[PDB]
RNA sequence: CGACUCUUAGCGGUGGAUCACUCGGCUCGUGCGUCGAUGAAGAACGCAGCUAGCUGCGAGAAUUAAUGUGAAUUGCAGGUUGAUCAUCGACACUUCGAACGCACUUGCGGCCCCGGGUUCCUCCCGGGGCUACGCCUGUCUGAGCGUCGCU
RNA sequence: GCCCGGGUGGAGCCGCCGCAGGUGCAGAUCUUGGUGGUAGUAGCAAAUAUUCAAACGAGAACUUUGAAGGCCGAAGUGGAGAAGGGUUCCAUGUGAACAGCAGUUGAACAUGGGUCAGUCGGUCCUGAGAGAUGGGCGAGCGCCGUUCCGAAGGGACGGG
RNA sequence: CCAUCUAAGGCUAAAUACCGGCACGAGACCGAUAGUCAACAAGUACCGUAAGGGAAAGUUGAAAAGAACUUUGAAGAGAG
RNA sequence: CGCGACCUCAGAUCAGACGUGGCGACCCGCUGAAUUUAAGCAUAUUAGUCAGCGGAGGAAAAGAAACUAACCAGGAUUCCCUCAGUAACGGCGAGUGAACAGGGAAGAGCCCAGCGCCGAAUCCCCGCCCCGCGGCGGGGCGCGGGAAAUGUGGCGUACGG
């Protein structure tokens, strides 16, 4: 899991925020691995990843990256979408398959928190005043 | 003793001129700038001081290349051609 | 200090060059509002930072 | 603050009533003169000219 | 008396460099005269000699780079100076060919079912 | 009334543009009307003033029937100097007094090739405008 | 504190509501822009209907409105097939088509 | 009576209120919506005949070329085949800075090619071009009691 | 609250019917700016001390020269440096402001000048320590670590 | 028993957002102690080792026509 | 032992490319308080907000149902009105709080893996010739090199093929 990075305990404040070593990260280890690979290889684009093995203290993932400036993909019509600037650092913006799972994206009554783009968008839309011109 | 008498002992400086931001904030012993964090690749910028952010933002200096591209943009970055001679 | 670095000496040189008063033909241009140099620095009063 | 209530809405029937009242009052010489307009030479204040 | 860029274009590099050297020595003489005390006529000429030097250097550089890019136009790899210089983002877009080409499945689809021009009666 | 949305009627904006116009806009701004004879001859009403046109002064302390040759045009101060309008200062030296071109009428022009090109262009445009107005 | 008599109120202004305020001063400009875009597209598609493709008849899916009739998303494949229209040609000749809709009746 | 003090008025000081001006703000709206290893933003240092600041500019340094315009710039001097302004597509663009040979004193190098010493025989001096990290495709040179095949 | 008269002033202003508000001050140890009495008052008293003559000059207790009498008394009120200062150094000129009296004087102001290295230092070495790569950790900017989980030598006599 | 979809792979314009930037238009707004801190050589002078803090300051006149010349004073400064 | 394949892994100032940093009003992913309210206060509230970190574009994100419904049924995403201060949560206190349907703005749908069939029918790069080349492309010739059967291309994707 993820323990809170606080000096000894000292998460100063009300007792509801006193937790240290039973908290859980909001993103999955697969997403963490993809983001690490993307950060190390900044000239490539992350496509997807998969699980290949694990043990008590480690999890092993193989991640596919694509070199966006190779002619072999820049001349292929159906895979040149990834060469667009819009698709930079999908793993860092949570756009890969593993990253998307943590955003709570879905359709139906289970996913009302993210009507719109995401949680940010839903919260914004619900928490503004529409002061009309006439009222 | 803790005041006027003590003020006479200060004769060696803590900071010097930074090689990147130019301010007198380069701590010698730590070898680090206290204004821009020079040894770090990314510049030091916190948005809990909008005044500090606006003191050294993009619009403050010469803008000696951005100013040119701002007017090159108004012709679609025309390049490799000249107006018709007389 | 007699011992000094090249960049320190250059900065001192620029600051010393900046300390002259304005030329007498400035104040009687047309679109002029300057009466004197207001940025003059004296070594006793202001200590150049550094 | 910019979100002051700058605009107001009026009922459509009230707007039409105001328009009708203004039109009716424009046809009375006393009211038009009291508005300050110089119409002492006008042949007929419901002044109508052809479509030419 | 006045050196202009129009008539320096046809000349080749050797006499251009010679004229540049003459202008440089004239400028040096002007500077030393200014220091030792000279007429205002000699003081004013400093700017004109500096600008003439600038004109000569500009013509030299212009002709040199024109010839260089004319010689390099017929080659696959060009120096970065001669490569087109637009914004870094536009320099790494898909070019016209790889932006326009389409997969033959889509070619088949748009050949079989093209858009039609039509209207409906009221 | 102005209807073009891309031209401003703001007082401060207009004054700022007027007082920081560059020199080649100053040339346009400091234009003065032609005399009646020149207007009838060239079918042109106004002309930007040049260095050595001569002038009748219409308004001010120096208005009169004296033809005066312009000596130089001070565009920075929005002024022209005429060789006859002038006053003596305390020490006795004589200095020119500034006159705005708008209060000035040309007696005859300095016919340079560019001047006659401008005159013919203005006349042609005015004549085609009148013909369209027919 | 409560006054003599009145209603208990729960105003939802305990957050920083003043930072997220949507003024509507651009409403007329938005209407003008939408209009201009509408006429621009109408001119772009020269003889074609301005509204767009025809749509189908549907019943509102609720006890409150099942007596009313809407305009649907698009014609379904059963209707196209029994009307003799190809699913690919309908879209290019002006018929809105969706494959999700069934036909119970 | 005279001095001093007090009150009111005239005048004169002191001070900078009021009023009238406004190349400045604030707010709303519209179109566009563009940085960077081909070296950004930022900083430093320099550049004017007389120039400190502001502004502009980069050893071509208050600007070169080209186009438009058409007789100025101006505080004083000096000097239409195009002065000055504007536009800006050619060219140029010092040192730091992601900053890139190593370090930050501007210290110390390495390799290749030119010009001086030589008359390459090596040093020495000057000039020019390279010498950062990560990563992709390919090339070359390799390593392995890793899996094998022939001897 | 307002209306007239007189004076100053030099370019805009008001009445009535409506509309709108950042709309009326004696105070808040209110904010900013200005000015009083105090008051020509407190004060210009730490470290012994000055005097005569002349010159310059509008102007001399304070400047310069000469003479006399004194002090610092070699752990100095002397002669040189480090840090720090950054032109304060030197010459000429001025006496508006500053040097809490004054000044013919100044570390003031204004014009000009002035710092020359193979051998004097920096530059090199390493000290206490600081800090990359490999590696590890880390959501992450990054952090730990300095030989530790590294294929860590681009050198050389000689021989072909 | 019914109803409805086919997860754990991927792309996709428009309607939408915009206190930064470029270029504009406007206002029942403020009118130099106001309005941005900044109408002016303002993020300037200046303070702090540093993080950072941060001002004051608009108006001759239509045109400099900005007071020649005489006189007292060393001059500031006066009288004509 | 030697020679030769393949695998795995190194070294390069090897040929050619790509990333870094900045701005950050709007956007996406994390982390994330305490003032304050409750007339005290610890759950709550402030608030998934400030601060902190990362990553973009001219918009971003979302998106063509593992949907809504229970009706005589609708049919991607996004945005506005309404649903509604409602269902609900809450020391059930203070307070918090959506969605479906309905009307509109806009409106656009598609592609792989797999399953199979086609003599790998596929792709990248070097040399020469021809075209224009300031968004390095088209055609031909190379007993030129490589990738790829540990699977490239054509048909084809739930609406069936
Ligand atoms: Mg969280
Ligand atoms: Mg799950
Ligand atoms: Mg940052
Ligand atoms: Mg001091
Ligand atoms: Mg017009
Ligand atoms: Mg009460
Ligand atoms: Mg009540
Ligand atoms: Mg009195
Ligand atoms: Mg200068
Ligand atoms: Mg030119
Ligand atoms: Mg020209
Ligand atoms: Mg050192
Ligand atoms: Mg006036
Ligand atoms: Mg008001
Ligand atoms: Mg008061
Ligand atoms: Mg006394
Ligand atoms: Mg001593
Ligand atoms: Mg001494
Ligand atoms: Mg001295
Ligand atoms: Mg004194
Ligand atoms: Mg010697
Ligand atoms: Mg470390
Ligand atoms: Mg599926
Ligand atoms: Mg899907
Ligand atoms: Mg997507
Ligand atoms: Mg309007
Ligand atoms: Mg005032
Ligand atoms: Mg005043
Ligand atoms: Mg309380
Ligand atoms: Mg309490
Ligand atoms: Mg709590
Ligand atoms: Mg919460
Ligand atoms: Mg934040
Ligand atoms: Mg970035
Ligand atoms: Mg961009
Ligand atoms: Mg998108
Ligand atoms: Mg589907
Ligand atoms: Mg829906
Ligand atoms: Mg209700
Ligand atoms: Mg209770
Ligand atoms: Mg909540
Ligand atoms: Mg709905
Ligand atoms: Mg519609
Ligand atoms: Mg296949
Ligand atoms: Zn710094």
């Amino acid at each position: 899991g993820r323990k809170r990075p606080v000096p000894k305990g000292a998460t100063y404040g009300k007792p509801v925020h006193h937790g240290v070593n039973q908290l859980k990260f909001a993103r999955s280890l697969q997403s963490v691995a993809e983001e690490r690979a993307g950060r190390h290889c900044g000239a490539l684009r992350v496509l997807n990843s998969y699980w290949v093995g694990e043990d008590s203290t480690y999890k092993f993932f193989e991640v596919i990256l694509i070199d966006p400036f190779h002619k072999a993909i820049r001349r292929n019509p159906d895979t040149q979408w990834i060469t667009k600037p819009v698709h930079k650092h999908r793993e860092m913006r949570g756009l890969t398959s593993a990253g998307r799972k943590s955003r709570g994206l879905g359709k139906g009554h289970k996913f009302h928190h993210t009507i719109g783009g995401s949680r940010r968008a839903a919260w914004r839309r619900r928490n503004t005043l529409q002061l009309h011109r006439y009222r | 003793t803790k005041g006027t008498s003590s003020f006479g002992k200060r004769r060696n400086k803590t900071h010097t001129l930074c090689r990147r931001c130019g301010s007198k904030a380069y701590h010698l012993q730590k070898s680090t700038c206290g204004k821009c964090g020079y040894p770090a690749k990314r510049k030091r910028k916190y948005n809990w001081s909008a005044k500090a952010k606006r003191r050294n933002t993009t619009g403050t200096g010469r803008m000696r290349h951005l100013k040119i591209v701002y007017r090159r943009f108004r012709h679609g970055f025309r390049e490799g051609t000249t107006p018709k001679p007389k | 200090s007699s011992h000094k670095t090249f960049r320190i000496k250059r900065f001192l040189a620029k600051k010393q060059k900046q300390n002259r008063p304005i030329p007498q033909w400035i104040w009687m241009k047309t679109g002029n509002k300057i009466r004197y140099n207001s940025k003059r620095r004296h070594w006793r009063r202001t200590k150049l930072g550094l | 603050k910019t979100w002051r209530r700058w605009h107001r809405r009026v009922n459509t029937t009230q707007k039409r009533y105001a328009i009708c009242s203004a039109l009716a009052a424009s046809a009375l010489p006393a009211l038009v003169m009291s508005k300050g307009h110089r119409i002492e030479e006008v042949p007929e204040l419901p002044l109508v000219v052809e479509d030419k | 008396a006045k050196i202009k860029a129009r008539d320096l274009r046809g000349k080749k590099k050797e006499e251009l460099l010679k004229q540049l050297d003459d202008l440089k020595v004239e400028l040096s003489q002007l500077r030393v005269a200014k220091v030792t005390g000279g007429a205002a006529s000699k003081l004013s000429k400093i700017r004109v000699v500096r600008k003439s030097i600038a004109r000569v250097l500009t013509v030299i550089n212009q002709t040199q780079k024109e010839n260089l890019r004319k010689f390099y136009k017929g080659k696959k790899y060009k120096p970065l100076d001669l490569r087109p210089k637009k914004t870094r983002a536009m320099r790494r877009r898909l070019n016209k060919h790889e932006e326009s080409l389409k997969t033959k499945k889509q070619q088949r689809k748009e050949r079989l079912y093209p858009l039609r021009k039509y209207a409906v009666k009221a | 009334m102005k209807f073009n949305p891309f031209v401003t009627s703001d007082r401060s904006k207009n004054r700022k543009r007027h007082f920081n116009a560059p020199s080649h806009i100053r040339r346009k701004i400091m234009s003065s009307p032609l005399s009646k004879e020149l207007r009838q001859k060239y079918n042109v009403r106004s002309m930007p003033i040049r260095k050595d046109d001569e002038v009748q002064v219409v308004r001010g302390h120096y208005k009169g029937q004296q033809i005066g040759k312009v000596v130089q045009v001070y565009r920075k101060k929005y002024v022209i100097y005429i060789e006859r309008v002038q006053r003596e200062k305390a020490n006795g030296t004589t200095v020119h007094v500034g006159i705005h071109p708008s209060k000035v009428v040309i007696t005859r022009l300095k016919l340079d090739k560019d001047r006659k090109k401008i005159l013919e262009r203005k006349a042609k445009s005015r004549q085609v405008g009148k013909e369209k107005g027919k | 504190a409560p006054s003599r008599n009145g209603m208990i109120l729960k105003p939802h202004f305990h957050k920083d509501w003043q930072r997220r305020v949507a003024t509507w001063f651009n409403q007329p400009a938005r209407k003008i822009r939408r209009r201009k875009a509408r006429q621009a597209r109408a001119r772009r598609i020269a003889p074609r209907p301005a509204a767009g493709p025809i749509r189908p008849i549907v019943r509102c899916p609720t006890v409150r409105y099942h007596t009313k009739v809407r305009a649907g998303r698009g014609f379904s494949l059963e209707e196209l097939r029994v009307a003799g229209i190809h699913k690919k040609v309908a879209r290019t000749i002006g018929i809105s088509v969706d494959p999700r809709r069934r036909n119970k009746s």
